[PDB]
């Protein structure tokens, strides 16, 4: 109830200061808890994670920093009074400390970058999710923002495709386009990093693959490279992950484990066909990013001359021999 | 000296390369300390544009808007891979090697104009010292034209 979370959220505020009081409130509590495995230790499951909520709800940087920090002495204080259990990740909602802790760093690193285009983006992502008091108080917010900003991703795209549809595509409406580009991709290196340091996403991802087709189709050369270097710096951390999440599932039910893997090799065949018109140049690090997805790179070693490349694929290769 | 798929490919890399150059700027003369030195970087500059100059068109003569395809092919950094591998062994560390860390950015992509070759040309004489070599190939690179060098 709301009692207990409201008495170990009492205890950490006392684990900054000395411990001996919180380890006999941890005491207190492995006692008189339930010790039912199934779900009563999923209802402080649900209050470590109702506390994590709280410490990312939270100088709008230096404030964020703070809370980077809190909720990190707030990750120490729970492996030591332990908190060694409890996971109800289950469906949309341990794996959800660090997926709150790659979303600071993700708050962090739009915070860092701040221009009249990103957060115009941003208001305009915020007033449709709901209106803000207007008594000053216009960031127009972010602490809330941050616990949920998997959504200010999925807006400033459609504030991109509609600063598109003005762009009049028209050499300044797509440096516009990249820009975003820019912040999306290296929001996603910065979880990435944080992830080294241990459906809705993923559409806005696919979104911006094609339109960063559709405008490499009339761009200076250059140009249309270092959106292709990005799009294939993303694309890279998607299917980095349909591969975490792969590895993280297996054996029995295996039939919906091995529907996943077609869902993912329609798309690295997806991914593959659009970077076909794209430079080969890139096919060697995106085969060896999804590490086989062999068909794509075996098909562009047979469009051109290189029987160099496909005698290099096979020196470096587990029974792709028998596969090519 | 090599087969006809090698020059083909060979050749399309080439090309980049000569762009490449072509699409250099003029270096900043007046920056340079004296007269001496800065005629000299100016003269140079003449000579790269003016045979680069050359040799792309001499290469896009041979099909339509060859250059085109040249770039929207390999200017993908997949070429600049392909570039490496073609010049040198691929053993050698590809991170202190200048080819391999460039950034080659928005490739003009545009044939060069004659007029602005023939003062490319003209300026680039003292290039090489007005060897008979460089004259009669500068003549010959302008008997395939349709207008005639000073």
């Amino acid at each position: 109830k709301i009692k207990l979370l409201k008495a170990a959220f009492l205890q950490y505020c006392r684990k900054d200061l000395g411990h001996a009081q919180m380890v006999v409130d941890e005491l207190f509590s492995s006692h008189s808890d339930l010790d039912s495995d199934s779900e009563l230790d999923r209802a402080v499951t649900q209050i470590s994670v109702d506390l994590m909520d709280d410490y990312p709800a939270s100088i709008i940087l230096h404030q964020l920093e703070d809370k980077m920090k809190a909720h990190s002495f707030l990750m120490d204080f729970i492996h030591q009074v332990g908190l060694f259990g409890r996971l109800g990740s289950f469906p949309v909602r341990l794996l959800l400390c660090e997926h709150a802790e790659k979303l600071s760093a993700a708050i962090v690193l739009k915070n860092h970058h701040s221009r009249l285009s990103d957060l115009v983006n941003t208001a305009i992502l915020i007033a449709l999710n709901k209106r803000e008091y207007e008594i000053p108080s216009n960031l127009t917010p972010a602490d809330v923002f941050f616990r949920e900003v998997s959504q200010v991703d999925t807006i400033c795209e459609c504030l991109l495709e509609h600063e598109e549809q003005v762009l009049r595509d028209s050499i300044e409406w797509a440096e516009v386009v990249i820009n975003v580009n820019n912040i999306l991709k290296d929001m996603l290196q910065a979880a990435s990093h944080y992830r080294q340091n241990r459906r809705t996403v993923i559409i806005r991802q696919h979104e911006i693959v094609l339109k960063v087709a559709y405008p490499q189709a009339d761009s200076n050369l250059r140009n249309i490279v270092t959106e292709q270097l990005v799009a294939l710096i993303d694309c890279f951390l998607d299917g980095y992950v349909s591969q975490l999440k792969s590895v993280d599932k297996s054996s029995n039910r295996e039939r919906y484990d091995n529907l996943e893997m077609e869902y993912l090799q329609k798309r690295s065949d997806l991914l593959s066909p659009l970077l076909s018109l794209g430079q080969y140049l890139w096919a060697a690090s995106l085969a060896e990013k999804y590490c086989d997805f062999d068909i794509l790179v075996q098909m562009c070693e047979q469009t051109d001359n290189q029987s160099r490349l496909q005698r290099y694929m096979t020196q470096f290769a587990d029974q792709n021999f028998s596969d090519f | 000296h090599s087969s006809n798929v090698q020059w083909r490919a060979l050749s399309e890399l080439a090309a980049l390369c000569y762009l490449i150059a072509f699409q250099v700027p003029r270096p900043k003369i007046k920056l340079i300390k004296g007269e001496a030195g800065q005629n000299l970087l100016e003269m140079m500059a003449c000579d790269r544009l003016s045979q680069s100059g050359h040799m792309l068109l001499n290469l896009s003569r041979g099909k339509q808007d060859f250059l085109k395809e040249i770039v929207e092919t390999f200017a993908n950094k997949s070429g600049q891979s392909a570039l490496y591998d073609a010049l040198f062994s691929s053993q050698s560390p590809k991170d202190t090697s200048f080819l391999g860390s460039d950034d080659i950015g928005n490739i003009d992509v545009r044939e060069p104009e004659l007029e602005d070759l023939t003062r490319y040309d003209v300026g680039a004489i003292r290039a090489h010292n007005g060897s008979l070599q460089h004259l009669t190939w500068l003549g010959l690179q302008w008997n395939s034209l349709p207008a005639l060098p000073g």
